[PDB]
């Protein structure tokens, strides 16, 4: 009997970490990572900021197979950048933008409210 | 090093849609050598067209062996990319006409081309190239 | 020309209701 | 349907009449004229299957009755009461059966009583081998009009769901 | 299977946010190949989900009626005042990213029903099970764990 | 089973959500779409016995057919109509697009190939990029009826060096031919390097047809005004020419052709002319099609459909059949009793003039559903001789 | 023919299919289910004997 | 059966909604496409559940169990 | 500051408004966040004490499982999952009781605002359940005559809406951008024209038409969204975006905060 | 349930030809469904009013 | 009028009066 429910697919890695730290054997300073209990409403994300950041080479993101919920990524950039820095750097981007859309979006709320 | 291949100036004599949406198909003759000849298909909708409208060409061979592509890194550049329209190609075939007019065949992705022209019939040329375009 | 395109009967059983 | 000949308003013409059906439709609303008291005075006909070789039949009862949508004798005996009346009771639940393939009617016709909803409303009394009840019946969106003779509405078959004809890339 | 002999089965399933979806949010319940439509020649049943969708829309509950005089130039004009595209297309995005897709789909709702013939008990299998006894040899039944 | 294939060998992957599952190349040799259908499994239970069934009886070494020397796989619907719509000479791709499609092909090398164009920007052809799955050093041409080495038709194919240089991907070059590319790869490079071309171009495909979305529906089937009434009136004078032969006919003069008694000449006759005026009708409404119909694309996209399917949807379906005559006097004298006596008009005897838009009058839904059954009966006795005969 | 010339067998499954784009040819889905039922001896070498011990 | 609860497609509640719309056609008088625009059900996947649900519980109900 | 934002319009139930100077991804993710992974409450498993009705067990479980319920205060607890207890303790979880009679002569309904809270509240809006509409009743689950009686103990837990539509407020969304098409993300199927044959967008009006015969504007790209959220209403629309674009960035947050630790 | 009440059904014999009941005729008009049969042993075998 | 003709739509109302009538198992019951 041993077919999977839907507890694992979001619960994070029992026994097991977030994510990967592979190196790619192909290019150079290329590294891909593999996410777990993710998809593509964090994996669009990271790849298309990622790529708005202009030190950066090559970023893409795949999944599998939608019956496992970890999909993967890899990311090549110029020497001297670390990607393990590039990942920061775009995480720390998303935080700071969209916290202030969150700020926006109360101050106009709370205006739009009459008085 | 990589200087230009080929460069002339071309009269189009008049363009057709080629029943497609962004694509159409160009031929002109040269202003200066009475016989070359040329054919090209070109992204309409980047560069729109018309008859009676002078180009120039340009071959070069690169600009100044080849890495993996670049995002274009935004600083000045001693190249041939003082262009508008700048694309990248094969030669497929060398054909022998007339014993005198050498034709050559890029392709470009999917794109055609073709010269004329018995002058430069050793500087012409070797396997891929880009493709300049100005006005 | 109306085409006719769904159901309708209860205008009738009126229709008959006033002709009776 | 019969047909008389000879009438008084000149060509022809069938011989049930507008008053009659009236009357029809008041006794249905009662809640006295039956199929029977139509058949004592000579309005419908029990034909077998040899008189048409020796009748006439018209389909729409004004086909040749005065003498871009769809392309479409003056001795008519009877005309028929109304052609989708020639199906079965399968076949009289595919929508617009007349615009597509018959063989395509022949599976569905076989599929059908495949499949599962509910079949009588005593269920919960009936001890049964095998049955198959499912939770939401809903009667379909499109339907006929014979469907409501077969009492399809009351019973539905299945649920109508909202499609999409895509190619959604694997599956 | 529809009401056609469109008979089929699932093959995986969505949530809605990976589901593609239209302006108006209308996920839709389950999406079937194009290519089932020109080599079955089911016609009818896109006649039908176009009329379905307008009887949806305007209250009145549609009408199939076999040799009747309704046309799809006569849907077509209802639906189009009721407001949506006259060939029942719409404009719907990739669930993914949000990205338009490029060419206009088929949308509408359509009546299926639901086949006994379900995979629970149509799966199998054995490995040195039980065993004959007048010719020796694995049993027969599904239910008797047969081979 | 029948042939040599459907006892086909596999790696096993194991997957949750009790079905089997398989890859859709493999399907037509298992003769088996997805209606329903179920499989056999077979485990091999020692050493010999699964190296002879891995080194025999598994699919990559078995892509040419030995029944009949082309190859029996190939791909189909989907990825077909696909990756015609990417290979056309109207269509480009972006960055993000052409990254995200080469880190899904899994042997990719690492390198991006320079794009067509850095015109003022950077796009890729969708015949570029589908030159990455094909691997390096396969060569082929087509040349076929266009084609003068700058194909204005963009007809025909030529690959050098694993590259398209122009051609618009077909199953005349993709899916199962004597010269296909499959053909060419199997019989060059090795016999399981095409197994992963399969996976690389099914799988790129998929991807680019999920981001642009395929579908059709009514206004596919639907014709244009001006000509709905061209082919009316054709049939129209078809109806004519069938009028003038009946009324020769009863005036008794006829050429009465040789071989055959006057009633044949008649009967072929008339059957000439109702077919030829469903065959100019079919032409006509498919030469207005637009290039944008979606049925349009599918059948000359390979994959499904037909001419005659178009035909049947939009202008005429045609003579109804039962065994090249058309269809007898049942009933003495008529073919059905809505008709009276001795009639040899088209419609009477069973011409379905009409078409499936506009639906059909009942009568020719009578005849319809004779010639459906005359199809299922002749099935349904074929398959058990052709059983018997077969062991 | 039905006891000699073929016969019922052993070590077998019956599911029905689906399609899947994401395994290539040589592959085939397996339910777990399935392949907790099904099995296939091994014997035990220096080479295996600590990933057979594991799965004991 | 009963209205279901929560459209499959969309997910907004109804059966609250089901006696309104039914009271809405008893003494109201009103047709029923306006009824449902009343009820405030401007999408159409909603919109179809309310049209096309039938109610079977009361016909089961008519029994006299224990 | 960054991606400004603009109200058109607002209700109890639904609002509709402007999202600029964002990306796509960001948009499309915040939609996919905002549909799937809100936390909030509701009822999860259910103990038969005694059934009568016509009405099947497993109807009455999954009817019951679907009823909203109040959920302003659901980040006070914590998952079932995580605690530290065991057997929903009232700092894990909340106790639903039913009671209905086939009291009348007529039949009898049992709408949802019969069912009451039982187990500690501790001072929490939580768990009554939704009455939208002006007359009192909630949503209907079972009806009854004269002999059948329902005896139901509940319980709600956590729960999200990935693994089950049980906990989803979301209810609907809406998405679009650039009406007019002038990023030519797609182009429109048609037999005469695409201008006749297709409905303009409601959001036309909004931007400037195209212009007629400006050439392509190839190096442009997408920003102006058009959102319209309308909630179930198990929590207050404006909070169901705020805790959207929360838990997006919380996610992200530990998706940090991992790497940095490893 | 209502289809199968109303259902007929004809012996035949061992194989029998083709233009002998198995197929359609044009005197089952407006009497039996043209549109239903079983499939495989028993087309234009069994048929319904 | 009374006796005027009958449109094709109103046979409806004869089909009703002939199921309500004989039902649909008839030719079993008799
Ligand atoms: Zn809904
Ligand atoms: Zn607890």
């Amino acid at each position: 009997m041993n077919a999977p429910d839907r507890f694992e697919l979001f619960l994070l890695g029992e026994g097991e970490s977030k994510l990967k730290i592979d190196p790619d054997t192909k290019a150079p300073n290329a590294v891909v990572i593999t996410f777990e209990k993710e998809d593509h409403t964090l994996g669009n994300l990271i790849r298309a900021e990622l790529l708005n950041d202009r030190k950066v080479l090559f970023a893409a993101y795949k999944v599998e197979h939608p019956f496992f919920a970890r999909f993967k990524l890899r990311i090549q950039t110029t020497e001297g950048y670390d990607p393990k820095d590039a990942l920061k750097n775009a995480c720390n981007s998303i935080i700071n933008k969209l916290g202030a859309l969150k700020t926006n979006f109360e101050t106009e709320w709370n205006l739009q409210t009459l008085a | 090093m990589s200087n230009t291949l080929f460069d002339d100036i071309f009269q189009v004599s008049e363009v057709d849609p080629g029943r497609y949406n962004k694509v159409c198909r160009i031929e002109a003759a040269s202003t200066t050598q009475d016989q070359c000849k040329l054919t090209l298909d070109i992204n309409v909708e980047l560069f729109p067209v018309a008859a009676q409208d002078s180009l120039t060409v340009t071959i070069a061979s690169s600009l100044n062996a080849t890495r993996s592509w670049r995002p274009p890194q935004a600083g000045d550049r001693s190249l041939a990319d003082d262009y508008d329209y700048v694309m990248y190609g094969t030669a497929y075939k060398f054909e022998e006409v007339s014993k005198d007019l050498i034709a050559v065949y890029y392709s470009f992705g999917g794109l055609l081309m073709r010269l004329e022209g018995n002058y430069r019939n050793l500087n012409n040329l070797q396997e891929n190239a880009y493709l300049l375009i100005r006005r | 020309t109306n085409a006719s395109p769904f159901i309708k009967r209860d205008r009738m059983r009126r229709n008959f209701l006033r002709m009776r | 349907f019969i047909v008389e000949d000879d009438e008084s308003l000149g060509h022809k013409e069938l011989k049930v009449r507008k008053g009659h059906i009236a009357k029809l439709m008041a006794t249905e609303y009662q809640d006295e004229y039956t199929w029977s008291s139509l058949l004592n005075e000579g309005l419908v006909e029990y034909i077998d299957a040899e008189e048409e070789e020796s009748i006439l039949i018209a389909m729409q009862p004004e086909d040749l009755e005065p003498a871009a949508k769809r392309i479409r004798a003056t001795t008519f005996t009877h005309c028929e009461i109304h052609p989708s009346m020639i199906l079965g009771v399968a076949a009289s639940i595919i929508p617009f059966p007349d615009h597509n393939q018959s063989p395509r009617n022949t599976y569905q016709s076989a599929m059908g009583k495949q499949a599962m909803g509910v079949f009588l409303t005593n269920y919960n009394v009936r001890m049964d081998t095998m049955a198959n009840i499912l939770y939401y019946p809903q009667k379909p969106l499109g339907t006929t009009r014979a469907m409501e003779y077969l009492k399809f509405r009351e019973l539905p078959a299945g649920q109508n769901a909202i499609v999409a004809i895509a190619c959604y890339s694997g599956y | 299977a529809s009401r056609h002999g469109q008979k089929g089965t699932i093959g995986i399933t969505y949530r809605r946010e990976d589901m593609p979806f239209t302006a108006e949010g209308i996920v839709p319940d389950l999406i079937i190949n194009p290519h089932a439509i020109p080599s079955r020649m089911t016609v009818a049943h896109l006649i039908e989900c176009l009329l379905s969708k307008v009887a949806a829309l305007s209250g009145n509950e549609g009408d199939a009626s076999p040799f009747t005089d309704i046309t799809v130039e006569g849907i077509s004009k209802l639906l189009r005042e009721h407001g949506y595209q006259s060939r029942g297309f719409e404009v719907m995005y990739n669930g993914h990213t949000g990205k338009k897709l490029m060419a206009q789909i088929f949308f509408g709702p359509t009546y299926y029903q639901r086949l006994r013939h379900m995979v629970d008990d149509k799966i199998h299998a054995r490995a040195r099970g039980p065993m004959q006894v007048l010719t020796r040899q694995p049993v027969e039944g599904r239910s008797r764990d047969g081979g | 089973s029948l042939h040599k294939m459907s006892m086909m060998a596999h790696r096993v992957k194991v997957i949750p959500y009790s079905t089997f599952r398989l890859n859709l190349s493999v399907t037509s040799p298992y003769n088996a779409d997805f209606d329903g259908d179920e499989m056999n499994l077979h485990v091999p239970q020692s050493e010999e016995t699964r190296a002879e069934l891995s080194q025999l009886c598994a699919v990559p070494l078995q892509i040419v057919s030995p029944q009949s020397n082309k190859p029996c796989m190939g791909i189909v619907q989907d990825t077909l109509c696909g990756i015609r719509k990417l290979t056309l000479r109207d269509t480009f791709i972006e960055l993000d697009q052409v990254l995200n499609m080469l880190y899904w092909v899994p042997d990719w090398d690492g390198v991006i190939p320079t794009p067509a164009i850095i015109k003022p920007k950077p796009l890729w052809s969708g015949k570029q990029i589908l030159s990455v799955a094909i691997p390096n050093g396969i060569h082929l041409q087509r040349f076929d009826e266009g084609t003068t080495l700058l194909s204005p038709k963009d007809n025909g194919m030529l690959i050098i060096d694993g590259q398209i240089i122009f051609g618009v991907v077909e199953k005349k070059t993709v899916g199962s031919s004597n010269g296909g590319l499959i053909h060419v790869v199997t019989r060059e490079k090795g016999p399981q390097v095409c197994a992963k071309l399969f996976g690389n171009i099914q799988k790129v495909v998929n991807f680019w047809l999920l981001h642009n979305g395929f579908s059709t529906g009514i206004g596919d089937t639907i014709a244009d005004g001006p000509t709905m009434r061209e082919i009316t009136e054709t049939i129209a004078e078809a109806k004519k020419k069938v009028l003038d032969v009946t009324k020769e006919a009863q005036a008794n003069l006829l050429t009465a052709k040789h071989g055959m008694t006057l009633r044949e000449s008649f009967e072929d006759n008339v059957v000439r002319f109702l077919n030829e005026a469903r065959d100019k009708a079919g032409r006509l409404a498919e030469v207005n099609l637009k290039d944008l119909n979606n049925v349009k694309q599918m059948v000359m996209a390979g994959s499904k459909g037909s001419f005659i399917n178009i035909a049947q949807m939009s202008a005429c379906v045609g003579q109804q059949s039962v065994e090249g005559k058309r269809i007898a006097f049942g009933f003495v004298d008529r073919t059905l009793p809505h008709f009276s006596k001795d009639d040899y008009s088209p419609e009477s005897k069973g011409f379905v003039e009409n078409s499936y838009l506009r639906g059909l009058t009942p009568q020719e839904f009578f005849f319809h559903a004779m010639g459906g059954r005359e199809g299922l009966i002749d099935t349904a006795v074929k398959t058990a001789e052709t059983g018997y005969i077969q062991r | 023919r039905g006891n000699l010339m073929g016969k019922r067998v052993d070590f077998s499954a019956r599911t029905v299919i689906s399609g899947d784009p994401n395994l290539e040819l040589d592959q085939v889905g397996v339910p777990k289910s399935i392949a907790k039922t099904l099995t296939y001896p091994e014997v035990v070498t220096p080479y295996n004997i600590d990933r057979l011990t594991q799965l004991v | 059966m009963i209205v279901p609860v929560r459209c499959f497609s969309c997910g907004k509640v109804v059966g609250d909604k089901w006696e309104s719309y039914l009271n809405l056609l008893q003494e109201d008088e009103l047709d029923e496409g306006t009824a449902l625009s009343r009820l405030g059900l401007k999408r159409y996947c909603c919109r179809r559940m309310i049209l096309t649900h039938v109610d079977l519980i009361e016909k089961f109900l008519r029994y006299n169990p224990l | 500051e960054g991606p400004q934002v603009k109200i058109r319009e607002a209700s109890k139930d639904n609002v509709d408004f402007i999202l600029s100077n964002v990306d796509l991804a960001m948009a499309n993710s915040l939609r996919r966040v905002m549909i799937a992974e809100i936390p909030t409450l509701a009822i999860d498993s259910v103990e038969v004490e005694t059934n009568t009705t016509v009405l099947a067990d497993e109807f009455i479980a999954h009817r019951l499982g679907l009823i909203p319920l109040q959920s302003m205060d659901i980040e006070q607890l914590e998952y079932s999952r995580d605690c530290f207890c065991e057997d929903h303790c009232d700092k894990c979880s909340v106790v639903l009781t039913l009671q209905a009679f086939g009291e009348s002569e007529s039949t009898t309904n049992v709408y949802s605002k019969d069912l009451v809270i039982v187990s500690n509240l501790m001072g929490r809006n939580i768990g009554h359940p939704i009455i939208q509409d002006k007359e009192g009743n909630g949503v209907l689950i079972c009806k009854l005559r004269k002999g059948q009686e329902l005896k139901l103990t509940c319980v709600a837990k956590k729960g999200i809406a990935k693994e089950h539509a049980k906990w989803g407020p979301a209810a609907a969304i809406e998405f679009e951008y650039d009406p007019w098409n002038k990023l030519k993300h797609t182009d429109y199927w048609y037999e005469q024209d695409s201008a006749k044959e297709w409905p303009q967008s409601k959001n036309c009006e909004y931007e400037d038409p195209p212009n007629e015969g400006d050439p392509f504007d190839y190096k442009a790209q997408a920003d102006t969204f058009y959102m319209n959220v309308e909630s179930v209403g198990s929590i207050p629309v404006d909070q169901v975006v705020v805790r959207g674009i929360d838990t997006l960035q919380k996610k992200v947050a530990s998706i940090l905060l991992a790497l940095t630790q490893m | 349930t209502l289809s199968h009440l109303r259902r007929t059904n004809t012996p035949i014999g061992r194989d029998g030809k083709l233009a002998k009941p198995r197929q359609l005729h044009n005197t089952h008009w407006g009497l039996v469904c043209p549109a239903e049969t079983p499939e495989g042993q028993a087309c234009g075998l069994v048929k319904n009013l | 009028d009374e006796s005027a003709p009958i449109t094709a739509e109103d046979s409806w109302a004869v089909i009703s009066a002939f199921f309500r009538e004989k039902g649909l198992v008839s030719q079993q019951l008799d």
